[PDB]
């Protein structure tokens, strides 16, 4: 049943068919198998040599792109008085908070890939120029213990990887391998976390990548700028396994799958089609 | 010829003369734990016909106005036979389970039910951010019901449950359906009190209904684990 | 998967997954037609080509369409499903679907 | 790739291999074209 | 016709199906109309608490 | 086996669970003219799919009191799609033609149609001596209604129809029948619009009954012509 | 020798004593759709015969003042005999065209007549910058006429429009240009009713003139499509 | 016919001609083929060696130019009270807006290559410095959604391809490839894009590779900067079918081949060479 | 070409060939040198 396909396949030349015990247009939905029929057995088709090709749907190019994955922006200053974000922040990797790539994630039960992760930095005056400042960004595992501030001595890094970069350089970039400690990352998780009760529902924490904790490692300066730290990934070398019903509901929670729907349809909880007059109502019909 | 079927495993069997084929999910079929994918050192405990058998649950009522039913596995055999003790007083679990779904009425009565069987299926709750609890999700043998089975109860929908492994049961045309799951998982064994593979899902796309006579249209579920192996004995939880 | 050919308002949730049909007191009756776009929304989006494709800007191929009649055993009954090639307007009788 | 991790390679896109049956046709007995799938 | 007896209901469902056949090509990748948002999802900002 | 069927030209399809085999009249299967047999000499046009092709009529309604039915051919798709358009714009037309006549019912409905394909059938008219005139002859894609179907509108009876090429729909037992005929005709080719080789007859031997629910029992043609070709072509009549 | 000339296809033939030989657009020939450059699938009507024959249009008179004139293609046909029935039948069409321009006089007379095939011959309109409409474009069998014939009613120049397959009728020379077409266009097959592939431009870039008895002097197109496919079969628009 | 041609024709000499029947230097324009009169024929040649090349001439070199295709100058700053173009915009691309390589593309009729993009940014204070910023150019096909704002969640681009670069950087490039619907781009359609009689003319959707959506990363900044954004284009793998006649009046819109004319000669509607005061009169005669 | 899509290339300025012809003499009928084209 396996085999390589390159390109859509071709089409077979056929003749007139008045076969009696022969109905290939005949099937039964009720065995769970879509329909065998074939174009050449519902009509007279013509012999065709299918030349377009099926790569750009593969598993690979179709997750293969550096999606946003976190946007942080935070005021870089003297943080005497401050109540907030002190030159620093930390971030629990998810791919749950930006909808586009995590729809594309959720088409698949499980995956098996790496991350290819790029940080883009930006900054604005809170005018007298542009400072090219250092970021820090420390990846320290999930659950594990994060700096409190900017000066902290936890930065020194003995063994927790680091990536020092300036904003007048190329996005910063580096590939977190499959870290999971099973086969695959379990998209949906179907269980409690803990032997316990009260732990939380749908979160496999063995699907948690990491912190990530990112500061400027330059001492505030006189003014105070906003700076913006975003990060993408992409994954790549990719194994997936069953796929599953897109979601239909806009997202509402980055820790469960809590549905309301839109206000009116489209994609609304009775309604994910939008309206049409009627079953004999034909939309944008040619006048 | 592809519409009688008897199943047999252990001390149970089971016989339909209006089927219409089965499923393999994905194309497999249930095998024992090979030595090159094995974790756990321990030897484990295969019991065979103990528990590779079928256990019936209650049954469910099909009423016009119902919304649907769903199971999840192995949380609803659990506390069932030796399958359940097996459970109870080991930390590992792994097994495949033939499902077989039971629903029979009249040449007059219409309906339809699609059973599908969810690797997964993890839940979401209606308006609110609040996830699901424990008691939502874990009914035992018996089972849910479907809040807003249009969207599967997780935001998605059920006109694209097809793409799971399922059969349906189209009163005119048969009257039971029958799917055989393999071990499903990104590991090769499991804790079977917290994790749930499988959910087994019947839901009604085309309601009940007839002209005849009204009967009590009842729904049966029968499912048994197939190629058991447990590792990790202790006492029973 | 599942076309949500009953896309119209007083239809909610599952019942817009099913079509009725009924027996008829006239003939050569018209009881529903599809919107083919599945790169519009219609009752062909929210499927599972109609969601991947929708990923993507240009396709070609071969689409089937099955349908499971899910009346009675008693019931019977001869229906004729249309495809007509784009160029003019939405065939409203049989005798110019069946051409 | 120069990098010592294999892991840090560019994209695998070569892989053409396909089985759709497992998802279009997991039935236990093959279905044969043309004949009534219910017999 | 849909001819049916008296104890049969009178009124039936079809179920619709569609599917892509193998000779079936997609190009040209751009993100989906199908989703989208306008805010931060609830907990987000808690994943930097 | 020979109880299901698909009959498939062109653009078109046909499929029945309830035929009874099907008759090919005189045992013989439509075929294009012979070198060896043909007149006209200047080259035909053989359009193919375009005009070898289902074309479903308008259908009737059997009643408890009907007399029965009848089309002639090719006049009743003279004016039909592009067989029609052919042969309006040829001087000279062949074919040969495949038949569905289609009616189904209920377990609890009773009644048989003789579906015959008479060749030739010039019709009589009743209690006079003037001839039958045009508009009582050429009825089109509407088809004609029996007088006198006892003696087949002509002076003979049904009793005898089944010399002909036939088939019937016997309720209980099918609901489709099917009949494949050749060209039919002294001559390799003739004019389309002032000669029908064959007239399709759809007679109620054994009026509809029933005990159930009433409802309106359509009785459906489809024909398809069959290795069409056309000479003389010249402007449209 | 290359002076004279018959063409003969289906039903039709014309004859010239005064050609110059005949232009074979970018050296090429009409030919059928080849399997490796198929796109629909069904199989196509190749009606041969009854499509690929001579349509003669209605003749415009060549006056002292005349500007040009052009017909688009396929729409100057699309409603003309069997080829016009097979267009409006069917949503895709493809052939090449045969094209034989007809203009004879006096040895007295004198003028010269560029003839020439022009593909994607999109039109402007001229000071303003609003769009052709629908009916600027469409013209049909009565074909339309140049108001700057100077840029070819489109920006450029008739100056340089020789690059396109052509031929001239310069009247003491010859009395007709033929031009042979064949499918031009960036798809296999195309709707017909919406996109012109080539369009014949006829162009006095001498005037006519005399001194002897002045007479209506007519200037004709005939054109037969060849190798004619028509695909997407349905009803007639 | 065909043939590999490196270098113009070499000439061979020729002798004294005086034979009947034979009249090389007389043709019949009427026949539509152009005077097959060689040199040697019309005149006593001597023989030459040709080595001029003709590589310069090829269609892969004539039309193998990066040309400005799209300039867009907008303001960066804080659009509070704005009626224009906040901080990015949207391009429906197309290659009619630009003169002198539209001119050169219409010298075909059919036109199939890959296209190499170049994109230009510069920055004007409304003094103290230029700010490096960050910009990103969203390709979305054509006719799909567009962001409507600089901070609008589409901008996360989980598919769509994006490219973020810096004024500092070094202009950025990519490469579309031959995306068109057809084996080949349509300069001119003859017809109307649209099923209904109400469409537009000439413009075959095919033919439009799609939306360019660029916006300024970075948050605003306490003052304002003019930034301009230039497209260029170069179209390479080039191949190209039936040239055409050069277009001689002045362009007046990009959607159509309308035309006007300049008010005086040269290029007006009634006289596209400049006059000249009669036929017999030489101009920039040797005096 | 490091990429891996080969439409990514460098441009190809490399096919010498021609067929004037099609565009200068698209008739039937060749024309020989030296003799009247119209006979
Ligand atoms: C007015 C009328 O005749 N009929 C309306 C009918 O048009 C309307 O349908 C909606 O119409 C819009 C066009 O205005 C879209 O086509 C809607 O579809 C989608 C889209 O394809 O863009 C589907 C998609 O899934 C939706 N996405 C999300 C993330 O929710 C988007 C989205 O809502 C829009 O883009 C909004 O910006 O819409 C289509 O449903 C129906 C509604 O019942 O009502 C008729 O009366
Ligand atoms: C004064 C006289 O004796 N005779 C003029 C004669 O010179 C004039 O001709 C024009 O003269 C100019 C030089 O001044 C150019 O040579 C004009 O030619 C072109 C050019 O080659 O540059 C042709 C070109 O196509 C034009 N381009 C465009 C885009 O329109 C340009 C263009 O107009 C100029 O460059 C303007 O800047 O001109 C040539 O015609 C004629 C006019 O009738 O009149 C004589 O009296």
């Amino acid at each position: 049943v396996e085999s390589i396909i390159k390109t859509a396949t071709d089409t077979v030349k056929s003749e007139i068919n008045a076969e009696l015990g022969v109905v290939p247009s005949l099937n039964a939905v009720e065995t769970g198998a879509t329909s065998n029929t074939e174009p050449e057995e519902a009509i007279q088709t013509r012999t065709v040599i299918n030349q377009h090709g099926v790569s750009e749907t593969l598993v690979e190019n179709f997750l293969g792109r550096a999606a946003l994955v976190s946007k942080k922006s935070f005021e870089y200053k003297n943080h005497a008085s401050s109540s907030t974000h002190k030159n620093f922040f930390k971030w629990t990797i998810n791919t749950k908070s930006f909808v586009q790539l995590r729809r594309k994630l959720e088409l698949f039960t499980y995956l098996r890939f790496d991350a290819e992760i790029t940080i883009l930095t930006t900054v604005a005056v809170n005018y007298m120029g542009l400072p090219d400042l250092t970021l820090q960004a420390m990846f320290v595992p999930t659950g594990a213990l994060t700096p409190k501030e900017q000066d902290s001595f936890h930065w020194q890094s003995g063994s927790n990887a680091s990536v020092f970069f300036k904003i007048s350089d190329p996005p910063a970039r580096m590939t977190i391998p499959f870290m999971c400690i099973n086969s695959a990352y379990s998209v949906f998780y179907d269980g409690f976390a803990g032997f316990e009760k009260n732990g939380l529902y749908g979160i496999n924490p063995a699907d948690t990548i990491g912190n990530l904790c990112v500061r400027i490692v330059n001492e505030h300066q006189p003014v105070g700028f906003t700076v913006t730290v975003r990060v993408y990934m992409k994954p790549k070398h990719i194994k997936a396994w069953a796929p599953r019903p897109p979601r239909t509901m806009p997202y509402m929670s980055i820790a469960n799958a809590n549905y309301k729907g839109r206000d009116t349809a489209p994609n609304t909880l009775n309604a994910i089609i939008g309206n049409r007059a009627s079953v004999t109502t034909m939309p944008h019909n040619i006048v | 010829s592809d519409r009688v079927l008897q199943l047999k495993l252990g001390n149970s069997a089971i016989v339909t003369q209006e089927a219409a084929n089965y499923c393999c999910a994905y194309g497999e079929w249930p095998n024992y734990l090979p030595d090159h994918e094995a974790v756990a050192i321990d030897k484990p405990t295969q019991p065979e016909t103990s528990t590779d058998r079928f256990y019936t649950l209650r049954s469910v009522k099909w009423e016009s106005n119902s919304t649907g039913w769903w199971w999840k596995l192995p949380d609803a055999l659990n506390n069932i036979g030796m399958f359940g003790q097996n459970v109870q007083y080991h930390y590992l679990y792994r097994s495949g389970f033939l499902i077989h779904v039971q629903c029979n009425a009249t040449k007059f009565h219409q309906g339809a039910l699609l059973v599908v069987a969810i690797p997964e299926h993890q839940r979401g709750a209606h308006d609110t951010t609040t996830s699901p609890g424990f008691n939502d999700i874990m009914k035992g043998e018996r089972g849910g019901t479907f809040n807003h089975p249009y969207v599967l109860d997780d935001g998605t929908s059920i006109a694209c449950a097809t793409i799971f492994p399922h059969q349906w049961i189209n009163l005119r045309t048969n009257n039971s359906a029958t799917i055989v799951l393999p071990w499903m998982n990104v590991a090769p064994m499991d804790f079977p009190l917290r994790h749930n593979q499988w959910t087994l899902a019947v839901i009604p796309v085309v309601p009940l209904g007839t002209r005849t006579m009204s009967s009590v249209v009842p729904i049966t579920v029968s499912i048994a684990p197939m190629c058991c192996e447990f590792n990790g004995l202790r006492h029973a939880i | 998967s599942m076309m949500e050919i009953n896309n119209t308002d007083g239809a909610n949730g599952m019942e817009r997954l099913r079509v009725d049909i009924s027996v008829q007191a006239d003939l050569d009756q018209l009881l529903f037609n599809i919107p083919l776009d599945i790169q519009l929304d219609g009752p062909l989006r929210n499927t599972l080509v109609g969601n991947i494709s929708r990923y993507y800007t240009h396709w070609s191929g071969s689409l089937e369409m099955t349908f499971m009649f899910c009346g009675s055993f008693m019931a019977t009954g001869k229906l004729i499903l249309c495809y007509t090639p784009p160029g003019g307007s939405c065939p409203t009788t049989r005798e110019t679907a069946m051409l | 790739n120069f990098y010592k991790d294999s892991y840090a390679a560019s994209a695998s896109k070569q892989d053409f291999s396909q089985d759709p049956s497992k998802f279009t046709e997991p039935v236990v007995e093959g279905l044969k074209a043309g004949a009534p799938v219910l017999k | 016709n849909l001819i049916v007896p008296s104890e049969s209901s009178d009124t039936c469902s079809l179920i619709g199906f569609i599917a892509a056949k193998d000779d079936f090509s997609l190009r040209l990748m751009r993100d989906s109309p199908d989703i989208g948002q306008s805010n931060h999802l609830h907990g987000a900002e808690a994943a930097y608490q």
